[PDB]
């Protein structure tokens, strides 16, 4: 107990003398060579309507033409983006849906919100119309993400200070991820697709592992707790943004944050976040009605999509990387580029 | 009781293993991130403008 | 310039964008009231005597509205993390019990609702959303103060075991909280757990909230 | 999924007839449907084209204003009315399937059909009528066209389609690449603009029969004249 | 086109700078104000909603009223014989076309009120429906006297304040805004006894509404009932037996006058609006 404590104490230390013994520089003292991007000049190329509330997330298909979108007056959408053409439109069974997710084979969707449970449909049946697979329940609190890792595997988080692997087929969970204090807001796959990130309602975030159960890293640093939260292409990154008002970059090797992205004139909280391709591009919400354009190695920009009356609340880019999405709470999809 | 001890034993056993972990110089990491935002530019759309010929939203 | 099977997709999305909109006209109808009280409130027996896991909704009808009714108590989280979601409703209906003014949790249970309805009242999402609140266990209210007066937990009380006195001051000691008084307003209600007049009295706050919007809008 | 045609027989010169179909096991008010017919030993002919919603109508130049296309979804049924038959139109008749979208399949559900008795647009054409081969042996066939199919969107508007002795005809090939749903995969085509080639490897027992090719680049819409493989 | 007829008329009828300035300086007031309105408008995201357009196009019409008031009030005096008859046709119809204009979107305003507050939009065909009849009967108005209504046929049949004007035009247009100002003041009386009757049968400053029915109605009849008044009695007078109408020039000046109040009585009793033009 207290002898514990001791210990944990000292491993605190060690790990703090650990984390600043590698700081023999620092990312902006490095990258100060580096000619910025400049200014991002973009424009709406299409204007997707037809939702008639609020949109709470978006997410693209992997061939790059496909958009799924979610809204709280209980429609799925299926979104043509060369044409503005829509391809279904699915009713839900309740309106306080808050995640979305697309199957990297197009075959089924998923959604959740605040009614504990998640539900997975199939698009593709030789019928001629969607219908649900699946509905998968256990979570004692409502629901913030879901992101498949095949046809047959599918990860949760819920605002419990928990997280969960759900084999599809059978029903049933294969393990369950525990450790954290507050509520868990947003995950991330990796590109390899062997590890997830989580960051709770507490201003803390982890790296966890998905076999066995054990988280391989912790991160601190922030001052209140985290909205958003996605994974830098390379690996081994990943950014946070924050309801005080900040993004900031962490990586898995260093063990600690490298650089800060703020400004004064900024006083609201970031909705969602993304990265371009490259690394060149974050792109940010916020509640001031814009969805800011940052550049990554410099922190020093922030190219306006001022397009919207309301909050951001989702926003993605697509593989090719040849567009960009976003949509707010004035019921309104826009397409950049 | 009993509980908090194994919340003791249980926090100073994931700081250990979170401990036993070789560090990176920050500059090693700023030059593997710079050297990724590097390599693929080209093929970055947004930042390098698709000339209106090939574009698929004109 | 159109191939044949272009047009046929035109056809399919105008359709799908037909029956969105029917939908979307149907669904502007009805009227969304969010449902709030402290533990044993008493909410239940407004549920029951009206004769109407994660959130659980009600529904009913009366002269010519319907209402939906979300109950969210059922979560024990972190209260903040939602209310974003509820910034579209009609109204608030709050719940309290009067014959628990004398229970200590220390300190009362009065004074835990007066915490909950001064935090809730000036929340920043609720600047225009009205609040109706109901005042609950008359009866034994007065039954126990004809013996233990208001002092216990309202020393500066002026009054006598009288039970409009010391209803009334109550009353106004929540009523004052409105801190917003020329944007938002507050009702007040006596439960008649036998009568009917509880709907008839939602109705008419529902109607003013409907008419002050509508002249709102119209820059009228 | 189940289709059922009836309403044939005999007719008279003069008089008329309708026909009638039944659909049973999908969502009948989201397909398009198609009239199609055979003569009794020549390749196929288009007869008519209907409408999800009944906004578009289409039919064929040859016999055009005497034939009416009509749907119930209510009861999902087809109806076709016909007056005035010639001695030109005794033959087999079938309904078909097929829904537009962005990646769709049309034409895969073929129905069954019923017999009738009665006492400036794009050309195509195969090579051959007929071919022998024997199992094992790599067998490839051939069609030729008068114009483009590949329009500018990035499409190509060749079908391939296989009818064995006795059967209705079953999609192997849509949008001259793509190969539909429980089709073995020893199948495949390709071809260049106005000179199409479908290619089955390792020949087997149940691939003889007669192999038709059609385009659907604009209506009116144009078959084969019908290539046989003999074994 | 030769003037010298132009000269008999104004012979025929009798006919033949401190004021120009203080009407021009009105006019320079008037124009500011509609202006600021307008840039008020446009630059508030949350100002992006019907209404808020209806009140634009009124004031654009405003703006322009304003403008042609003050070009014609230049080009007046003897250079009103030194023209051919087409020019000065044009200059009076530009004048005739933005008055009409005005009132047009005025009862534009009042229809999408009265609809608003019906059983009707409880809990954007009508709009370009509504302007685009405003605009366009306004201008297929202004435009006769060029296409045959005049009376250079017959100078016994003009009139004393437009010696070009046949009296059926007048008679005509004053029946115009008669119907109109009808129609706009039924209007927001069946408004306020609509509030008034839901609102009374509630139990448990209760409309404080008449403050700005009584402004608005008020100041629109005050304004506008003198040149109705002297163009109604012109109809009916003979030629050279009244002499008020020679000071006509004095009675415009408040029909024009109208369009510089109304940017402040659609602008004070907006809540939101009184908020957002703390910085123009
Ligand atoms: C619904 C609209 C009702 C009708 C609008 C009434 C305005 C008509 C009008 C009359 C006269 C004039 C021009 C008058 C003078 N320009 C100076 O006042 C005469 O000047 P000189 O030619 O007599 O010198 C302009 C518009």
């Amino acid at each position: 107990l207290d002898q514990l404590r001791q210990e944990a104490e000292q491993l605190k230390n060690q790990i703090r003398d650990a984390r600043k013994a590698c700081a023999d520089a620092t990312l902006s003292q490095i990258t100060n060579n580096i000619d910025p991007v400049g200014r991002i000049q973009m424009r709406t190329r299409r204007t997707l309507r037809g939702h008639l509330a609020k949109i709470y997330a978006m997410h693209w298909g992997t061939d790059s033409r496909l958009l799924v979108s979610a809204s709280q007056d209980g429609k799925l959408i299926i979104w043509d983006s060369y044409t503005t053409n829509k391809v279904h439109a699915i009713p839900l069974r309740s309106s306080w849906v808050m995640t979305c997710a697309y199957a990297p084979s197009g075959n089924y969707v998923a959604c959740g919100g605040l009614d504990n449970i998640c539900s997975i449909y199939n698009l593709k049946t030789r019928e001629g119309n969607v219908r649900v697979s699946r509905e998968l329940a256990g979570h004692t609190g409502y629901l913030s993400c879901c992101r498949f890792l095949d046809d047959n595997q599918i990860v949760t988080s819920s605002g419990d200070t928990t997280c969960a692997l759900w084999d599809i087929e059978t029903g049933q969970q294969t393990t369950t991820f525990t450790g954290h204090t507050g509520d868990v807001m947003s995950l991330s796959l990796a590109p390899d697709t062997r590890l997830f990130v989580s960051g709770a309602c507490d201003a803390s975030a982890k790296l966890w592992d998905v076999r066995e159960g054990m988280c391989r890293q912790t991160f601190t640093g922030h001052e209140s707790d985290i909205n958003a939260i996605c994974f830098f292409p390379n690996g081994n990154a990943f950014a946070t943004g924050s309801d005080d008002a900040t993004c900031r970059l962490f990586d898995l090797r260093a063990d600690q944050e490298l650089m800060t992205y703020s400004h004064d004139n900024i006083i609201c909280g970031i909705t969602s976040v993304s990265f371009s391709k490259s690394g060149r591009l974050l792109l940010a919400g916020y509640d001031d009605f814009n969805c800011n354009v940052w550049d990554a190695l410099k922190a020093d920009r922030a190219g306006v999509l001022a397009g919207h009356d309301n909050r951001v609340s989702c926003l993605g880019v697509t593989d090719d990387g040849m567009a960009v999405a976003t949509g707010s709470w004035d019921s309104f999809l826009k397409i950049w580029n | 009781n009993t509980a908090s001890i194994a919340q003791a034993r249980k926090l100073v056993e994931q700081l250990k293993m979170e401990a036993n972990i070789d560090r990176i110089k920050v500059s090693k990491a700023a030059a593997d991130l710079m050297a990724y935002c590097e390599a693929h530019a080209k093929e970055d759309p947004l930042l390098t403008p698709v000339p209106a010929s090939e574009n698929p939203f004109r | 310039t159109l191939s044949a099977e272009d047009k046929a997709a035109v056809e399919r999305s105008k359709m799908i964008d037909r029956n969105l909109r029917e939908d979307g006209e149907k669904a502007a109808r009805e009227v969304k009231l969010l449902l709030l009280g402290a533990g044993e409130s008493g909410k239940s027996t407004i549920v029951k005597q009206m004769k109407i896991t994660g959130i659980v909704e009600t529904h009913f009808t009366f002269k010519d509205l319907h209402f939906k009714m979300f109950d969210v108590g059922a979560q024990r989280s972190e209260r903040k993390k939602w209310i974003h979601c509820f910034e579209g409703v009609t109204a608030i209906i709050f719940c309290v019990a009067l014959s628990d003014y004398d229970l200590v949790l220390a300190m009362n249970r009065m004074h835990e609702s007066m915490k909950l309805f001064d935090s809730i009242c000036n929340n920043k999402w609720f600047t225009d959303t009205s609040i109706i609140l109901f005042l609950n266990k008359k009866d034994l209210f007065e039954e126990k103060i004809k013996k233990s007066p208001l002092t216990i937990c309202y020393p500066e009380y002026a009054g006598s075991n009288t039970y409009e006195e010391a209803a009334a001051y109550i009353q106004c000691q929540f009523e004052d909280l409105n801190k917003r008084k020329d944007t938002k307003e507050i009702y007040t209600h006596f439960t008649c757990s036998t009568d009917t007049k509880n709907v008839q009295f939602v109705f008419d706050a529902v109607t003013d909230v409907i008419i002050k919007n509508n002249l709102k809008d119209c820059g009228l | 999924v189940q289709l059922v045609e009836s309403g044939g027989g005999l007719v008279q010169p003069g008089g008329s007839r309708k026909l009638s179909c039944s659909a049973s096991g999908f969502a009948f008010s989201s397909f398009g449907m198609h009239w199609v017919r055979q003569a009794p030993e020549k390749g196929l002919e288009w007869v008519a084209y209907i409408s999800s919603g009944s906004g578009t109508i289409y039919y064929a130049d040859t016999v055009k204003g005497r034939f009416t296309i009509s749907r119930d979804d209510p009861k999902n049924t087809l109806f076709l009315q016909m007056t005035s038959l010639r001695s030109e139109d005794t033959a087999m008749y079938y309904c078909v399937r097929s829904i537009y979208y962005y990646g769709s399949s049309p034409f895969d559900f073929w129905g069954q059909g019923t017999t009738l008795t009665v006492s400036s647009d794009i050309v195509m054409t195969q090579a051959t009528s007929s071919v022998p081969v024997t199992p094992g042996e790599s067998v490839s066939i051939s069609c030729r066209s008068s114009k483009s199919l590949l329009h500018s969107n990035g499409n190509t508007y060749l079908y391939w389609f296989l009818q064995r002795p006795g059967q209705s005809p079953q999609l192997l090939i849509y949008r001259m690449s793509n190969l539909a749903s429980g089709v073995p995969d020893r199948f495949s085509g390709s071809g260049s603009g106005t000179a199409f080639t479908l290619t089955i490897s390792r020949l087997e027992a149940e691939d003889v029969g007669v192999y038709y090719c059609m385009q659907h680049l604009e209506y009116p819409l144009t078959f084969g004249a019908g290539t046989k493989l003999e074994l | 086109v030769n003037y010298d007829i132009i000269v008999r008329h104004y012979n025929y009828t009798g006919k033949l700078k401190l004021t120009s300035v203080v009407f021009i300086l009105i006019c320079c007031f008037i124009i500011l104000e509609n202006i600021f309105v307008l840039l008020t408008i446009w630059k508030t995201k949350k100002f992006h909603r019907p209404m808020y357009y209806f009140i634009g196009n009124l004031a654009l019409s405003d703006l322009l009223a304003g403008v042609a008031y003050t070009a014609n009030l230049l080009l007046s005096g003897a250079t009103t014989y030194k023209l051919t008859p087409a020019q000065w046709f044009l200059r009076e119809g530009s004048m005739f076309v933005a008055l009409s204009a005005s009132v047009w979107s005025l009862l534009a305003i009042a229809i999408e009120r009265y609809i608003t507050m019906l059983k009707m939009k409880l809990h954007n065909f009508r709009l370009f429906l509504l302007i685009s009849a405003c605009w366009v009967i306004s201008l297929i108005l202004g435009g006769l006297p060029i296409m045959g209504w005049n009376c250079i046929s017959a100078l016994s049949s003009c009139s004393t304040v437009l010696p070009l004007y046949h009296k059926h035009y007048i008679l005509f247009c004053t029946t115009v805004f008669t119907l109109l100002l009808l129609s706009i003041v039924i209007l927001y009386c069946r408004i306020y006894s609509l509030v008034r009757t839901r609102s009374r049968r509630l139990t448990f400053k209760s409309l404080a509404l008449l403050k700005t029915v009584i402004i608005v109605l008020s100041v629109f009849i005050a304004c506008w009932a003198p040149l109705f008044i002297l163009l109604l009695l012109d109809v009916g007078c003979k030629v050279k037996t009244c002499d008020i109408l020679f000071r006509a020039e004095y009675f415009l000046v408040l029909a024009v006058l109208n369009s510089g109040t109304n940017p402040i009585i659609y602008t004070l009793t907006n809540k939101e609006m009184r908020r957002a033009f703390i910085r123009i």
